């Protein structure tokens, strides 16, 4: 779940980005955030792969 | 005339011909001959239309402009564009100037100056060498131009097209019998600065000609300065002359590998590392009488390890990218030395990087040498030490400790900077004496970010007094402002800008802790403005006394026992009191 | 109008007010298109009805703005409505009571050192004066609150 | 007066500098005369014009 | 090693960035530049996930290649899948051929090849002639590459 | 038209549509190219395909229709 039920979790956010329900990806982007071996390095990745609205749902759901 | 200028100038400038044709004529011809003579206000420039005409190009509507008055193409004007604010040359050299072979073609068989000077005595060809337009370059030189129109740089109009990657300009100059070995003012030849930007096709035309090859002014060979660059092309094609000799061709390759990594555009570490270890083989590759690096014990401010000895020594150290950067830039610091600009940028990057990946104890240990550097040339460090306070704020943020002799050190040589900005300012007297009065006044604000920001971080007692000495370094100095302020009135005033950056979290202007440690060295606290207001009246001016009134609190108290005159007057004749323009303000001062 | 004030839009703000939409458009709850800006320090926004003429007037519960702007601690939107139209002397030694009251007990705000200097501004304009003199209201000791009986004088404070 | 002759030879022709000479020099044609020198516009127009067109501005 | 080198070119000429940047993620630039460095042909054709990545048209994904991530415009792909699929192609040029203006741009900002010649020595200027996109070509004009590039029959652009 | 050509049409509309987002235009296209030829209406589809795709992405359809 590390890296293999890992990647699907973006994934699921990323179909929900294309969605248009950005809440539902955030909320599995935020768990693979959760469970990330190393998402702090991901920090200057996550900041960029959103459109500027949906930065804030991202950044008050991970704590 | 104000209207009719104009309407002359736009019967030209915007290209509209049938608006010359009823200007020009069907009117008289002394009031049209001033008309055409030149523009005052239209444009910021005061040159003829048919020069704003050939700026743009316009070639029909010049023609149009000679059919009825003929013009003096030779006549000069005011032409602001690329390459610095310039008081132009003639129309031909204008139309060079713009790089519009359309005029250029025009005005030669009409009649006009071939080697016309302007300020910075550009003939045309420069100013077609200035653009690299190869068109007006091979007229020029068939009008006979001068081929070596050195500038007040001592640049010759070749070296001017060898600034740019042009090389069928360039090349072309070299067939109307012009050697590449005009040196510049710093010796500068079109040798290096072909190699600066690593021009290997450019090169090869100065090494068809067969003319000469030699280091420049600041005796750099043509590799040595391509190799401080990322292009070892331009190294390669000169050890087909075996101008490489084996001592230059190994630093070469390292410092040109090392380049490759040390910069903000270019940051590749496998041609770094490889550069490195091709040279090093190299360098290992003479076996008998070997020649080895001269070894650099690690800066106090920049690493904490010399210098690698084998080849495959940095092999290890290429998987921690600071260790090599490191590596490959001790190579660099033994060659070029401590006072060579191009080797102190990579010292910035670094840093730079460190603040990037949150290396932050690296980034202000790193980037002391930047300032050490740059004082070895005694150059000015305005960005630097704002760069400094910028990481300082940033540091506090992720609350990482500073260490006290680094904020220190960075303190010691900015007042050492401003006193040679101070002096920056009567070195010069007629060149850039406004810049050099924004470049001093500008090291005082870097000071008093450094400051306020070292206020707030941890600081050790013993550095502090030293701390407190550079504050009362500049307090003896006691820096004038154009409007009159002085350091204890800089901060006493609300209106001191802040940089963009984290210090607007850490600058609290007026700021209460940066005027108390400013009165116990002496600070003249009955010091005077442009306007007279003392540092009683700028306080008391403050129109915020809620939001922060601690700062107002303490400074009161503070201000007011060094000495203040309670009715001291401006040279407005106010008081004090008068001009507080804020009951709570004006309270504190008068219970003071 | 309360809406975009609520949040840092400014731009919004200072639109929608010269669209001829007056800013004293007030909620039942109490809201007056300022009260919903003294929540996160729109400084800008206030100015714009400063200027606009926000029309001071207090909530249902009878709290002025000036008194919402310091019950979030927001000491930039204070000296805005403290200076608009009139000074209101009688409120303006309170307001730096209640401004710094929540700076020693609130958990955003924890500034225990700004909570004497406000008391103490608004002791220097309690007895700046000399005669007609004004002093606070003698209430009887609350048990809770140990057993003070405010500061009525700067000595004591 | 002079001044709408002269904004006349001025604008006339707007649409012959940006290429539709079509509506410009026959319109520069009446244009021309209008103007307080008529044979010095007319010249200046077919001058402004292409030499094989300044027959075609005058004879408009 | 070759697998997550297919994983990583199917992630690029898809357009995804996270799934790459996962099977990237706490590697060393070794085999990072290995996957990028995945030259091998995919349908016959020589493609790089750096060059199909710019042959997809994601600005995001090059981008992050260019920036965060260490490969170069240098490399060898297809340049005309119907009829020529020749190779010796710079990632500017597949993004020139394929016609995103964004990308084309955002290369030529970063640095890349302007003047470079395949082994049938074509230009990505003609390539933005054959496409027709103007602003591709007024962007290319603009920073200067080049006027006379031509073919082995020397076709100019 | 309907069975298994019907969930190959919606498959190809699919498809179709992720590589024309992705930027794979190509590919993209030919794999619609495929659905219009089996699609039940190809020229009542067209009608709305005149505004679906870029004018030059429904050129680069128009040379491969036929």
């Amino acid at each position: 779940a590390v890296q293999k039920f890992f990647l699907e979790e973006i994934q699921l956010g990323e179909e929900l980005l294309a969605q248009g329900e950005y809440e539902k990806g955030v909320d599995h982007l935020t768990n693979a955030i959760a469970v990330c071996g190393q998402p702090q390095q991901l920090l200057q990745v996550l900041q960029q792969t959103l459109p500027p609205p949906v930065f804030q749902m991202l950044l008050t759901k991970l704590p | 005339m104000e209207g009719l200028a104009g309407y002359v100038y736009k019967a030209a400038s915007e290209g509209k011909v049938l608006t010359l044709a009823a200007l020009l004529l069907n009117r008289s011809e002394s009031d049209i001959r001033y008309l055409l003579g030149y523009v005052s206000q239209q444009g910021g420039q005061r040159s003829t239309p048919l020069i704003i005409a050939a700026r743009n190009g316009h070639a029909k509507v010049v023609r149009l402009l000679l059919e009825h008055y003929r013009v003096q193409t030779q006549q000069t004007g005011t032409v602001r564009f690329d390459g610095y604010v310039i008081d132009g040359a003639t129309a031909l050299w204008c139309a060079a100037g713009a790089g519009h072979f359309e005029v250029v073609k025009l005005l030669v068989s009409h009649g006009a100056n071939v080697n016309h000077t302007t300020v910075t005595n550009s003939t045309p060809l420069r100013a077609a060498c200035f653009d690299g337009r190869l068109d007006i370059v091979k007229y020029l030189v068939e009008n006979n131009a001068n081929i070596s129109i050195a500038n007040k740089y001592d640049n010759t109009c070749l070296m001017i097209a060898a600034y740019k990657g042009h090389t069928d300009v360039v090349r072309y100059l070299l067939e109307q019998r012009a050697d590449p070995n005009a040196k510049a003012h710093c010796g500068a030849t079109a040798l290096h600065f072909a190699a600066e930007a690593g021009h290997i096709d450019i090169v090869k035309e100065l090494i068809k000609w067969r003319a000469a090859i030699v280091v420049n002014g600041h005796g750099m060979t043509p590799l040595k300065v391509a190799a401080e660059s990322c292009k070892a092309d331009v190294v390669e094609l000169l050890l087909s002359h075996a101008d490489c000799d084996r001592r230059s061709r190994i630093e070469a390759l390292e410092l040109l590998g090392a380049s490759f990594a040390n910069d903000r555009e270019n940051y590749d570490i496998i041609k770094t590392y490889h550069y490195l270890y091709l040279a090093m083989l190299e360098r290992f590759q003479d076996g008998d009488n070997i020649l080895e690096k001269e070894v650099l014990p690690p800066i106090h401010a920049y690493g904490n390890r010399t210098e690698c000895r084998n080849p495959q020594e940095l092999e290890s150290i290429r998987q921690d990218r600071d260790a090599l950067h490191m590596e490959g830039l001790i190579v660099r610091e033994r060659i070029l030395g401590a006072d060579n600009i191009d080797v102190s940028h990579p010292i910035i990057y670094r840093g730079a990087v460190y603040a990037d990946n949150m290396e932050f104890e690296q980034c202000i240990k790193l980037w002391l040498h930047a300032l050490h550097l740059r004082q070895k040339g005694n150059r000015n460090t305005h960005k630097d030490l704002l760069r400094f306070a910028q990481v300082f704020s940033q540091m506090i943020h992720l609350n990482e400790t500073v260490k006290a002799p680094d904020i220190e050190c960075v303190l010691r040589c900015s007042v050492l900077e401003i006193e040679q900005s101070m002096n920056r300012v009567k070195n010069i007297s007629d060149a850039d004496v406004h810049n050099a009065m924004d470049n001093y006044e500008c090291n005082l604000y870097t000071f008093l970010y450094l400051v306020c920001i070292s206020t707030k971080t941890q600081c050790s007692e013993e550095d502090q007094c030293k701390i407190n000495k550079q504050i009362y370094n500049l307090i003896h100095l006691d820096p004038r402002t154009r409007e009159g302020f002085t350091l204890l009135h800089l901060a006493v005033n609300s209106n001191t800008p802040v940089d963009d950056f984290h210090t607007n979290d850490v600058c609290s202007f007026p700021n209460a802790l940066v005027t108390k440690l400013l009165l116990d060295c002496g600070a003249e606290v009955n010091a005077v403005d442009n306007e007279g207001n003392s540092a009683l009246h700028i306080i008391v001016q403050y129109n915020r006394p809620i939001s922060d009134f601690l700062t107002l609190h303490s400074i009161i108290i503070s201000l007011v026992e060094a000495g203040a005159h309670t009715d001291m007057t401006n040279k407005q004749n106010k008081t004090p009191l008068d001009k507080s323009t804020t009951g709570v303000s004006e309270i504190l001062l008068k219970t003071q």
